[PDB]
RNA sequence: UCCAUUGCGACAACGAGCGAGACCCCGGCCGCGGGCGCCGCGGGACGGCCCGCGCGAGCGGGAGGACGGCGGGGCGAUAGCAGGUCUGUGAUGCCCUCAGACGCCCUGGGCCGCACGCGCGCUACACUGGCGGGGCCAGCCGGCGCCCGCGAGGACGCGCGGAGCCCCCGCCGUGGCCGGGACCGCGGGCUGGAACGCCCCCGCGCACCAGGAAUGUCUUGUAGGCGCCCGCCCCCACCGCG
């Protein structure tokens, strides 16, 4: 219900037609360590910072 | 309607030659078609531009951005010595950074002791970069296609 | 001006020329309201009228409103130029006269007139509704 | 559509137009054009003539905006 | 320290922070000239303007309109009448109502259109922060200039109570609106 | 001097010494004119000669030795010229009352003509330099 | 005697009019002329449709000719009448380098 | 791998060439000389240095530097189109005109004519504004004084010279109103052999409240906004090259 905030790790590059979508692996700085993919719109680097309405949900 | 590389400029004519050969120093300053002629001596805080003082020029907005080296510099140094820059050249702004540019170099060809000098250089290219090194992009030319250096007169498929 | 509260006089609602003015705009603009009247005619016949141009037009008590009358039936006499007047050299007169509401229609409507007698080409194109200058209409003013 | 007046009647200039600011702590012309629906140059001369008593004073002036405080409180 | 940058000689940028953590570094609220006015060449590279000094970035956007292209001097001189004015009604300092009003707007989730997504298949995605601050930003301005034409009142006045609204994440203002709007119609295509 | 001091104060305060000690006076013309072809409408202020004498004055000064004609007092008084459905363009002011002030200035010895032109005399520049004294505080 | 002389040298090729400078200031040294004062490069320049005819896309020609402009006036009293036609002729003549003197 | 048949490495192929790049003009930084007027000759930047990878060619990042990785233009391969041009020419083949002439010259008129469909543009729908006064800076480049006249312009006489936006002070105060200036009615002037052409003044004051289906251009001094010079030209720029 809280949505919290995950970190980037790495880039897995453009995907999505057209550009813009960007896979990524991110963790939980929560304090699980929990690393998964998500996908992203917009320019996004590495050390940046997401917020995630999900505690779970998984794309590829 | 002065160019900028006119010789009574880069010479500062406008001065009278007796006094003409105690501004030991020069400097320049420019950014787009604008020209900043300092001629610096020994004073004691004293600053003009074409006969103006500093306080009183036209950007009541940028006095400050005018003004900058000075602050970030300190005081003592600038009311050591004297100035009375020229300026000609397209625009107002332009006018602007050109002589805060000339300002900053003419301060900094003053002292002596290069460490000093490097010291210095430091401490105000961190602030801004662009208060010592020109700018270099200047207006770009236009194409017989339309009306524009890179727009293209509208085409009609129909 | 530093009028905040209303004259006691303050007409809120004049009538002049048959045409009526309000009474909470300046004056200069307002006399703009006639036909034969705009503004650089209207400053230089208030002004001969040593009246005051920047005063709400209702507060306009009624002695100016006649000396002001006066100065714009007989404006030659009063000093303004001969440059200043829509109507310049009369066709009949010859003279230089400044003509007003009532009298717009009458001299454009009779000026038709004299051109469909006299058969000029530009009265028979003021008939079919044409232009009467020069302007191309092959592509243009299409109704 | 809607019409203001230029020039108020007797007791408007106290019964509001003054006395209903007094209370307020920052206004403006246009603002007090809105809320009391007078066009703006009846407010032009009243905060002029609010200055020249001094409950308000000028903190930022210039031709397109000039803004007042409260100092009377 | 040596010198303190009060903004416009008034406002300085000292005790000013911004509490969300996603966007904190993409925030620059130290290396304010006193005027808002730098012939930076930003927009160069692709990360260069997350340095740009945000009462910059504010005003490189009020001149949006064709008829107002170009118009610098007239942006700061409103800007400053703006902050005036949140001082005025708030007591505090108007450069952290501004940081805060942008981090709370920005979308926090869009609808894209990923892989083939044959017959307007839309799935949703995640925000970045740049993207997210350039999004307050606009709509922030978008909110001021669509409430000031053909009204009596000025664009000042319209821009501060915008910013101070979404400062409290008031519904009443345009961006919270655009934002919720945008949040929920990509909610129901997750 | 006089460059230590805005225009606007200086300006202001020259025109009403100017008009209290009637060294210049305004002709009749001055009720109906609109001041350059550009112009659309008639000035609304009652004293705007005074203050352009001042700024002519003050404008034969920054000069100094150098000469100025009329036509070329024209051209920094100049503006747009609107309502065409066509470009629009610059155009010169009108020269009758600018020639006006400089012959009554002449008149009072505060302006010397030389070969082309006229060039203010130093009696002109005692007085402006007076008076931007007078008003430095 | 002395009577202030004028050269004019006009050209529009730029190696030519920068070799008979070489040779004529080489040749006057002892007569007093001094170097040259370079003036400001005439620009002539033509756009023209590159089509005899309207077709096609609109392209255009662009066409210029520099003209390059040296004086030296620096002989006068150095050089007497007849003495100019001394310095005049020991320089290599170049085909198209039109000289003009006036005193 | 490269923007690129641009390169590395192989192969019944070996060895070459054009095109591409190289090249020329412009600008940005520095040096020398010369000088009525800023104009002549040179230097400088090369994927050179550090770090990663990759046999390699080369890719990603970071530096110092005026400029960092094809900065803007010009030239532009083989082959071809029944593309356009006989109305550019003492460029032209074949036909037709050739003394009541399609030859050449003069007087008037037309090419601008208007119920209608659209292509490139210009002006506006206003307060991020309009009006009045003042202050003030460009570049391709460039001519001024005195006196009359509101102005446009005019009579004299000499060689001398730069604007809009913008900033400041005020008026207006949401009204198709001082927004907008089409249309039309007197008048004063210029050009020219001759106004149907062009300017100025007073008056009148059309639609127009951001524009549907459809659609165009654009990545740094760029778009957009603002104005200024030349071409043709007896007068005339909402056009075009800059």
């Amino acid at each position: 219900p809280e949505p919290i905030n995950a970190r980037v790790i790495e880039v897995l590059g453009r995907t999505s037609s057209r550009g813009g979508i960007t896979q990524v692996k991110v963790e939980f700085m929560t304090g699980e360590k929990r690393q998964i993919i998500r996908n992203v719109i917009g320019p996004v680097r590495k050390d940046d910072i997401l917020v995630l309405m999900e505690s779970e949900r998984e794309a590829r | 309607m002065a160019k900028g590389n006119r010789r009574d400029l880069l010479e500062r004519n406008d001065i009278e030659v007796r006094e003409r050969d105690k501004y030991t120093v020069h400097t320049l300053g420019k950014k787009k078609n604008s020209v900043a002629v300092a001629f610096v001596k020994a004073g004691k805080g004293d600053i003009l531009v074409n006969n103006v003082p500093l306080a009183l020029v036209r950007p009541e907005i940028l006095r400050t951005k005018v003004s900058e080296p000075i602050m970030i510099l300190g005081e003592s140094l600038f009311k050591g010595l004297d100035m009375n820059i020229k300026v000609a050249g397209g625009g107002h702004v332009s006018q602007i950074y050109a002589v805060r540019q000339a300002i900053s170099r003419g301060v900094l060809a003053s002292v002596k002791d290069e460490a000093a000098r490097s010291e210095l250089r430091a401490k105000l290219v961190s602030y801004d970069r662009q208060l010592v090194v020109s700018d270099p992009r200047r207006c770009e030319a236009k194409k017989f296609g339309g009306r524009g250096a890179r727009a293209r007169r509208q085409k009609s498929y129909r | 001006m530093t009028t905040i509260v209303q004259p006691n006089d303050y007409r809120d609602l004049l009538r002049m020329f048959n045409t009526n003015i309000q009474g909470k705009v300046v004056l200069e603009c307002a006399l703009v309201g006639i036909k034969g009247i705009g503004r650089r005619f209207a400053n230089v016949a208030l002004k001969k009228a040593n009246i005051d141009v920047h005063k709400r037009a209702g507060e306009l008590t009624a002695a100016e409103e006649d000396a002001l009358m006066k100065v714009l039936e007989d404006p030659l006499s009063h000093g303004i130029p001969a440059w200043m007047l829509n109507r310049n050299n009369d066709f009949e007169s010859g003279k230089d006269m400044h003509i007003l509401v009532n009298t717009i229609a009458s001299t454009h409507r009779a000026d038709l007139e004299r051109l469909r007698k006299t058969r000029c080409e530009r009265g028979v194109r003021h008939h079919h509704n044409l232009k009467v200058r020069g302007q191309h209409t092959k592509s243009t003013g299409r109704r | 559509k809607v019409d203001y007046p230029t020039l108020f009647a007797d007791e408007a200039a106290m019964n509001e137009a003054l006395k209903f600011i007094k209370n307020s702590k920052c206004i403006t012309h246009t603002q007090i054009c809105e809320r009391l629906r007078v066009s703006v140059a009846l407010a032009k001369r009243v905060m002029r003539q609010l200055v020249k008593s001094g409950d308000f004073a000028i903190v930022s002036k210039s031709s397109r905006m000039t803004i007042f405080k409260n100092m009377t409180k | 320290m040596s010198l303190e940058v009060a903004l416009f000689n008034k406002w300085p940028l000292t005790d000013v922070k911004c509490q969300d953590e996603s966007l904190e570094a993409y925030i620059s609220i130290d290396n304010h000239s006193f005027v808002p006015h730098s012939a930076g060449r930003w927009s160069a590279k692709r990360f260069r303007k997350a340095k740009c000094p945000v009462v910059e970035r504010l005003t490189n956007s009020l001149m949006m309109h064709g008829r107002n292209s170009g118009k610098k001097l007239m942006a700061m001189k409103t800007v400053g009448e703006a902050f005036e004015l949140i001082n005025l009604y708030t007591g505090k300092n108007p450069v952290q109502v501004l940081v805060d009003a942008v981090a709370n707007s920005g979308p926090r989730e869009d609808s894209c259109r990923i892989g083939k997504g044959g017959q307007v298949r839309r799935q949703s995605v995640d925000v970045s922060p740049l993207r997210r601050v350039n999004i307050g930003i606009y709509n922030i301005a978008t909110g001021a200039r669509k409430a000031a034409f053909r009204k009596v009142r000025p664009f000042a006045e319209c821009l501060a109570e915008e910013i101070m609204n979404a400062a409290a994440g008031a519904d009443k203002s345009y961006a919270i609106s655009q934002r919720n709007s945008v949040e929920r119609i990509a909610v129901s295509n997750r | 001097s006089v460059t230590r001091v805005p225009a606007d104060v200086f300006i202001n305060s020259f025109a009403a010494h100017l008009k209290n000690r009637g060294i210049i006076k305004c002709p009749a013309f001055t009720d109906y004119v609109k001041t350059g072809v550009s112009r659309q409408y008639a000035p609304r202020d009652a004293d705007w000669f005074y203050i352009k004498a001042a700024s002519v004055i003050r404008h034969f000064y920054i000069s100094g030795s150098h000469s100025i004609g009329v036509a070329g007092l024209a051209r920094k008084y100049s503006s747009l010229q609107k309502g065409k459905t066509t470009p629009h363009h610059t155009k010169r002011a009108s020269c009758k009352v600018i020639r006006s002030i400089v012959s009554q200035f002449l008149g009072q010895k505060l302006l010397i003509a030389g070969e082309r032109g006229r060039h203010i005399s130093p009696n002109g520049r005692k007085m402006v330099e007076d008076f931007a004294e007078g008003l430095q505080k | 005697m002395h009577q202030k002389y004028t050269i004019i040298v006009v050209g529009k090729d730029l190696k030519l009019v920068e070799r008979y400078v070489k040779s004529i200031v080489k040749e006057g040294r002892a007569f007093g002329i001094s170097g040259p004062c370079r003036a400001p490069v005439r620009r002539l320049t033509i756009t023209t449709r590159k089509s005899p005819c309207g077709e096609g896309t609109n392209t255009w020609h662009r066409f210029e000719l520099r003209m390059y402009k040296r004086t030296f006036w620096v002989t006068c009293g150095g050089n007497d009448i007849s003495t100019i036609l001394s310095k005049t002729v020991v320089i290599p003549g170049i085909q198209v380098t039109v000289e003009v003197e006036e005193p």
